[PDB]
DNA sequence: ATCGATGTATATATCTGACTCGTGCCTGGAGACTAGGGAGTAATCCCCTTGGCGGTTAAAACGCGGGGGACAGCGCGTACGTGCGTTTAAGCGGTGCTAGAGCTGTCTACGACCAATTGAGCGGCCTCGGCACCGGGATTCTGAT
DNA sequence: ATCAGAATCCCGGTGCCGAGGCCGCTCAATTGGTCGTAGACAGCTCTAGCACCGCTTAAACGCACGTACGCGCTGTCCCCCGCGTTTTAACCGCCAAGGGGATTACTCCCTAGTCTCCAGGCACGAGTCAGATATATACATCGAT
């Protein structure tokens, strides 16, 4: 008879415990590497050094925008009469920012 | 030759006022600056600056001397009229307001 | 404290439905 | 493999002087000089890279003349590096085991050779995995004569691989012991000129 | 091998788990890698644009906040 | 041995007029530089197309007080040009 | 006896009949008593003129913000799967524009 | 004589049939009005900023095209 | 003296070139303006506007008249995605809509 | 009434240059006349910040061409650098 | 004539789920 | 109602010229001379209009003195508008029974009076609907000597007015018809008396 | 699949009225020639970034079970759509008329600029104590009684 | 509602590195004066914006009809959450080394600057034909049947 919480119960302690504290949730060798990738693809072959700070500076940006669009996505499907999220919801809060995400 | 004293002083502000007039032409924003502008812009980012610091409302509910960026952004995006100010605009070490929606809650 | 600047500190003050 | 190396012989020519441009190029010779006889060289040297690369370009090499332009300026210059020297112990023969028997553990390398006269071998290595690419800006050379127990070495920043490729250096040779003697200079022919005579 | 998903199955379930979200899907672990490559290809290439136009070979962190300017979001805490 | 200066020192002194007790770390004084160096500059920003536009050749306390008005949202400008004008005055009495 | 249309085909034929228009669709008089009532709010009682092209400026402006606005809360409306518009609609298309509406 | 509801109901009924809109609710009727009203709040305190600057007394349509243009929206076509 | 040659002619240029330099002077956007830029920008405007002007024309013979009105700008400005992004922020004076119904409203 | 100079004469040069036969409104000749002078301005801005980064004081021809490949978006702003290039050499060989 | 510079003229090519 | 007062007395203040302005504060006489005595002349007028607001600001004014303000504005600079002269055809309770077919059917509508001791009232009159507030830059004047039967009168440009005012100084002046002269100009002072002296 | 009813794209006049091309004329391009001064370009140098390596370990991988939400189908009722008769005010031209934008003169305070102080702000430096981790009990929720 | 059973926190404790001063020092404010000059102020003109005035008619308002979509109710079923274990690379030091920012001296090109033109672009004017109605219709479409 061991103990098993009700399914769902589990995220209000991450999101309480999560929107406390300022760590970086992206692990920095694998971004890293997804950001050194980039370099390859856009300076034809030649490798760009990365100064240790801005690597930290893409690290913290991404976040920082990226949590904003799920956030936002889940107002959305929130807003669907539904509690989950889905690609649908990612996609219409892409949607409706225009170009404003993009530059 | 006289007893000389800041322009910052002489206007009884903190923000530096030598160098925004230093700033305030040789960054190229026009050919002439006039003699006033520099107080007045050492005016606003004093009142800016004080309006943000007063942060140290924040810093009472955590107990902590210091001020971390934590706290600057449990302050700036908990304010209004500093919020559109720098609404899109983030911080570094930012983390986000403690925010639970009302469906999601069980009875 | 020299600065103690009047105004009210009040909340995000939330647009899209009203105030 | 498409458009890095016109930008690897563009990044390559700017490691040079702005005077020996013409001297590095006639002694080069993939573009015909009648091709050289339309670019100016009071520009900036971006520019003159810029411009013979376009020419590089449009005259089309793949590989074989941009690591020439690499060994023809280590060539001019070679006291850009810092240069190793391994003493040993117990050529198109040797070229061949060296490319059959560098391709053993790491295939996608590119492997290059410059015979000189003084028994002199230089040999470019541009490393790489079997699965990355191979990288042209973390370079290793060797110069090896073949009347000597000793060989010269551009120790990279790829280290552990110059094991295999002293491994490979000694086996592809008609050698059987290798040594690192302890001295390293940025001049390389200081040392040429010291363990050539001693 | 693969470079991609080194944003792991519950990393972008601790992103989510950040921004108050209760319960994900099992296609945003794959379908929100798009969006991270596409916002990080507008960030760097604007980023090597500038750290290239200074005939430099780093990539400062200055010449990333002058990117994300450019792209509408500065980043503070870093000049 | 090259000097690139800071607003590190008056944001500090700034700290003791509002907050005597109080301590501010390095990142925190990154932030509080990297705002004045953007808030001073969206200010000059916008004073430089202003005063281009009625193609007076200057920038007085008069297109400042203006930049203000408009960029700052809402009551905070109402007291900030409040915060302006008081300070000039002190610089018309020495 | 009469003749009706299903209703929503006499809407398909107004689209298409107004997608392919360019007027403006809000009336002169109307707009212009509503854009000079604010200038007595904003300019402390004193009224100001209106050079009668910004009249028209206001009133393209006004129509470049508020079509793609309903544009934009129709879509969010369809993702919920119903015909319709409705308040929630407009105020998540009203939510998913960050600052960028009033900044 | 409101002022306000002079934007009447086919008005806005036409405005939605321009951007692709089937059948709108009853409640935007007030909706609309509303964020229609705090743009032209937003709008024509920066215009006669402008003006007020520039110590003239009517708004030129420069004058409400640099208001738009620093608050997000440029338009083209006013010279 | 000498030839009566403009500078946009030294570039087969449509677009003037002193025009710009002035501008690049006394518009403030630097203390010196080099001579090469004024050559560059005035090339980079030309473009731009025939990557208008070539689309509006083809909208334009698509409804069979000749001169341009703004509608055919706003058809060919947000008819291509290699302008579109670049002018997402502008609305045009009298544009109007691209013909645009939804997905699911269509009868059946 | 004295002098408001004015992009009127050269976008209609140029569109004889593309099109023989078609005619351009006023108003559309009003488009065109905002749209680069709109252009111009932003990338005239590009130009200044990449002067006040690298701290050199002055937009030469090549600092230029990073506010070109910057602000258009990919595809269409190679055709610029073929033009402008295809421009400058022109101007320098002449 | 000449112009009709050489370009891809293409697609909307909507953005929000990559392309 | 409190920003708008003062906003009018800055607004009428803001269109005098600058050596002139502590003349008609002297004959405005609202604040005092203690009060004016922080006007910074030596700067530009709008810094004037500021500090003169500020002022009285401070002494809560309200719209007796910036009617009287206005006023005196017409009593020291009379040339500005247009004025048009009536003749009628057929005094201490002339004020208040003036200000009673005013209000008839315009009822929210300012009316102020000025004597000038050659039985001159200099009647100030600021329109406005029954619905609003009446607005106190559309401001008309009627200037009339009680001894002559002839009247000068400069109406704004809020017309269906004048024949109201009109009307309304007939039924409260002892007479039965008004009449519209053929002749106006802007300048008041030299067709002041043209009526007498023929 | 009809056929009746209904928008509509098509088409010959016509009557514009916005092009647009003409035309002097200037005021802003353009040669011509310095100059000084900012940027190119060698040349060195130290710093900090990449490259490994060992070794912990705290997250990942996976799996597996179960249940709680998404979706689907179905009633039902209303709030929408839609024409219709009305009525009202928007927009039509037309007339003042006038406030007020612009445009010239003409000063005159005033800001650029050049030099000599000279100390305020900046780069190392160094304590030290505010804070980053345990830890152990002392709490607050919570899932099935 | 209770009660074990987890998360958490908090009172106390220890170690440590980043803040807060400290201190030399040096280059950028500052005083002081000169001098063009940008714009402040005053005055004049003409033009477009406002207030009516009638009118006339197209849209707005209300209303009656009616239906179909939004919503609530089952239901069901299966995808995702929550542990358990088990693998595995992220991380932390740690060494190194050398590529390359970052500075410095020196040296040309080149662009600001001033004349001296002088003519491309511009503000007026006239003749328009490219559209804007306007019949009308020939044909597509909706919807009962």
């Amino acid at each position: 008879k061991p103990h098993r919480y009700r399914p769902g119960t589990v995220a209000l302690r991450e999101i309480r415990r999560y929107q406390k504290s300022t760590e970086l949730l992206i692990r920095r060798q694998p971004f890293a590497r997804v950001v050194r990738e980039i370099c390859l693809l856009f300076t034809r072959g030649v490798d760009y050094r990365w100064q240790a700070m801005a690597l930290l500076a893409l690290q913290e940006a991404a976040e920082a925008f990226l949590v904003h669009l799920l956030e936002d996505a889940y107002l959305c499907s929130l807003h669907a009469r539904r509690v989950t999220l889905y690609p649908k919801d990612l996609q219409l809060a892409r949607r409706l920012r225009g170009l404003q995400g993009e530059g | 030759r006289a007893k000389a004293k800041t322009r910052s002083s002489r206007a009884g502000l903190q923000f530096p006022v030598g160098r925004v007039h230093r700033l305030l032409r040789k960054g190229n924003y026009s050919e002439r600056v006039g003699a006033g502008a520099p107080v007045y812009l050492a005016a606003v980012l004093e009142y800016l600056t004080a309006e943000i610091l007063e942060a140290g409302n924040a810093a009472r509910d955590n107990k902590k001397t210091r001020i971390i960026p934590r706290h600057l952004q449990l302050a700036i995006r908990n304010d209004e009229e500093l919020n559109k100010l720098l609404g899109r605009v983030t911080i570094a070490q930012g983390g986000v307001l403690p925010n639970i929606q009302a469906v999601l809650l069980p009875k | 404290n020299v600065r103690r600047t009047k105004r009210i500190r009040l909340k995000p003050l939330e647009y899209w439905r009203g105030e | 493999m498409d458009e890095v190396i016109v930008e690897y012989i563009r990044r390559t020519v700017l490691k040079i002087p702005r005077d020996e441009i013409m001297a590095v190029l006639q002694k080069w010779g993939f573009l015909s000089e009648a091709q050289l006889q339309t670019i100016n060289f009071r520009q900036t040297k971006e520019g003159i890279s810029h411009s013979v690369a376009q020419l590089c370009e449009e005259s089309s090499a793949d590989l074989k003349q941009a690591a020439l332009l690499d060994i023809i300026y280590n060539h001019i210059y070679p006291n850009k590096r810092v240069w190793s020297v391994y003493h040993m112990n117990k050529f198109r023969d040797f070229k061949k085991k060296f490319r059959r028997q560098i391709q053993s553990a790491l295939i996608n390398v590119t492997i290059n050779f410059r015979e000189y006269e003084d028994n002199a071998i230089w040999i470019r290595i541009a490393w790489g995995t079997p699965y990355t690419k191979p990288n042209q800006y973390k370079t290793s050379y060797v110069v090896y004569h073949s009347q000597t127990p000793y060989v010269f070495i551009s120790a990279s920043v790829l280290r552990s691989n110059l094991p295999l490729l002293c491994q490979a250096m000694v086996v592809a040779s008609n050698y059987h012991d290798i040594h690192e003697m302890e001295l390293r200079s940025h001049c390389l022919n200081s040392l040429k000129d010291i363990v050539f005579k001693r | 091998r693969d470079n991609i998903q080194g944003i792991t199955k519950p990393a972008i379930r601790r992103l989510a788990r950040r921004g108050g979200v209760k319960r994900i899907s099992g296609l945003i672990y794959e379908e929100t890698r798009g969006v991270l490559k596409v916002f990080l290809e507008n960030v760097i290439r604007d980023a090597v644009t500038y750290t290239e136009h200074a005939k430099r070979k780093t990539v400062t962190a200055m010449d990333v906040v002058y990117a994300l300017k450019r792209q509408g979001r500065t980043l503070y805490g870093f000049g | 041995r090259s000097r690139k200066e800071s607003y590190s020192i008056y944001v500090y002194k700034v700290l003791k007029q509002v907050h005597p007790d109080t301590g501010i770390s390095s990142k925190a004084m990154g932030i509080m530089n990297s705002f004045v160096n953007d808030i001073f500059e969206r200010i000059a920003g916008e004073a430089s197309r202003l005063a281009h536009y009625n193609k007076r050749s200057t920038i007085t306390s008069r297109e400042i007080q203006t930049a203000v008005r408009l960029l700052l949202p809402g009551e905070l400008a109402k007291h900030a040009v409040s915060e302006g004008t008081k300070a000039v005055t002190k610089y018309t009495s020495s």
